[PDB]
């Protein structure tokens, strides 16, 4: 999965 | 309301501390109580709340996807029939994931963001809709999915338009919300190119105003750009 | 009871899902779900049962580990007075693992223990129950910490002496129980003596009894034996 | 904190 914040 | 009865500042308090004791839930409902109490919230108390449902939602979601896997698994060609067991608990670790989304959003729509006026509470807050409403997205079908969407988009949106016009572009607030927005796009729109070009504008305008910074705040802006770069990396 | 509408092998389906979900407050409940069908449970049920609640329960004891260590920080001389929050939310985390023990201890009380013939059910469920006395007992204070200190003792014993008597000193259920206890001397009961005597003499009597094992079941009791010496160098 | 099992 992809990063956020 | 099960936290009428407590101070606005033990709730906060109380928050820190279940914080510091990796208590995320009890965190949640602590600073769902403060902000029920009706005033504002300052920068640190946002980031209470955030850092609270975030946790949450985040091992809903985990859970959401292991389930979900397994869901479809079983629902292959070849695969045994295992009963309705596998579907009911992805449904029940579904409904409360919903249950916690509804419950950010309703804090953001009564009344945080109507009494949100600077751009560094106001952005925050709408980011946590837009945040919270593609949590929703992620677990819905069909033509309910489409509104979720476009609620997320437009929330997203009017904070980036916020974050643009009031706000340096290394503010973490907006380059957090950038990093997000992009992955909203990639995962959740089907737009990959969106989320590829919106990545790669945050991070070179954020490069360009680094040069404004004292160290730590170089440091605060510096981490969320190599997130947006980490996921450039991840989709090209 | 909330899942007296499940099917028992429902409860154990979602039980083993949750567990690969890292959902184990769901999976205790599905597990007492289960027990409370009033039918024994096999081992693989039983490990469940343990795995959930011990799971759960650890989350708490860390949890009030990191309170407590705040709240005796906030008592010592010289420090500022921060009010009540820090004893109530330790007495809140406190209250709420005091309640899982007592659940516990009322699955096998009612009525486990006494159906529990065979030494690797009885003696799984009578290390159980020392284990959540213990749980208990680091959080007692007083008089009512002896008679809980006791009664952890009892189980343990009674445990041991079956364990002595109908199991190969390197079954894991008896190593485990050893070790536990071991760690109540040390922890609980101020006996370090005690506890650093009796994980020596079970780590070298389950050493001469490897050569009649398995090479699955070597590895399952060299593990725990690997523990005992962990511990032993921690104390020694 | 020493192990248990
Ligand atoms: C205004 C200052 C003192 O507070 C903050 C600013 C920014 C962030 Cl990201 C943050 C996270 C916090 C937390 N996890 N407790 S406090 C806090
Ligand atoms: C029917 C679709 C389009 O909308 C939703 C689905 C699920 C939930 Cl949990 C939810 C919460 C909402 C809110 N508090 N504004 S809208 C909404
Ligand atoms: C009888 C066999 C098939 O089941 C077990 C034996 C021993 C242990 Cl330790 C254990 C842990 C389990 C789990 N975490 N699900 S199943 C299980
Ligand atoms: C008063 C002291 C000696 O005993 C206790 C204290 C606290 C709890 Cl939670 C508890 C649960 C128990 C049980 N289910 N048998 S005894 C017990
Ligand atoms: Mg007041
Ligand atoms: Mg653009
Ligand atoms: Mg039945
Ligand atoms: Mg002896």
């Amino acid at each position: 999965f992809p990063a956020t914040v | 309301g099960a936290m009428g009865s407590m101070e606005r500042a033990s709730l906060i308090q109380k928050a820190k501390l279940a914080e510091q004791a990796e208590r995320y839930e009890d965190m949640a409902a602590f600073m769902k109580g403060a902000v029920e109490k009706g005033e504002e919230l300052s920068c640190e108390e946002r980031n209470l709340l955030s850092v609270a449902y975030k946790n949450v939602v985040g091992g809903q979601r985990a859970a959401w996807r292991v389930l979900s896997s397994i869901e479809q698994k079983s629902n292959e060609e070849g695969s045994e029939e295992k009963g309705p067991e596998v579907r009911e608990y992805r449904e029940k670790v579904e409904t409360e994931l919903q249950g916690v989304c509804d419950t950010v959003l309703g804090l953001l729509d009564s009344h945080l963001i109507k009494e949100a006026g600077d751009a560094e509470s106001r952005v925050f807050y709408l980011k946590m809709k837009g945040d919270y409403y593609r949590y929703l997205a992620e677990v819905a079908t069909g033509d309910d999915k489409k509104r979720i969407i476009d609620s997320a988009r437009s929330a997203y949106q009017e904070a980036m338009d916020i974050s643009k016009k009031e706000m340096p572009p290394t503010n973490p607030i907006r380059l957090g919300l950038a990093l997000n927005f992009s992955v909203f796009h990639y995962e959740i729109a089907n737009s990959p190119e969106e989320a590829i070009s919106l990545a790669k504008t945050t991070f070179d305008e954020a490069m360009a105003d680094l040069h404004t910074l004292s160290e730590d705040s170089y440091k605060d802006s510096t981490l969320i750009m190599q997130l947006l770069r980490d996921n450039l990396t991840l989709w090209t």
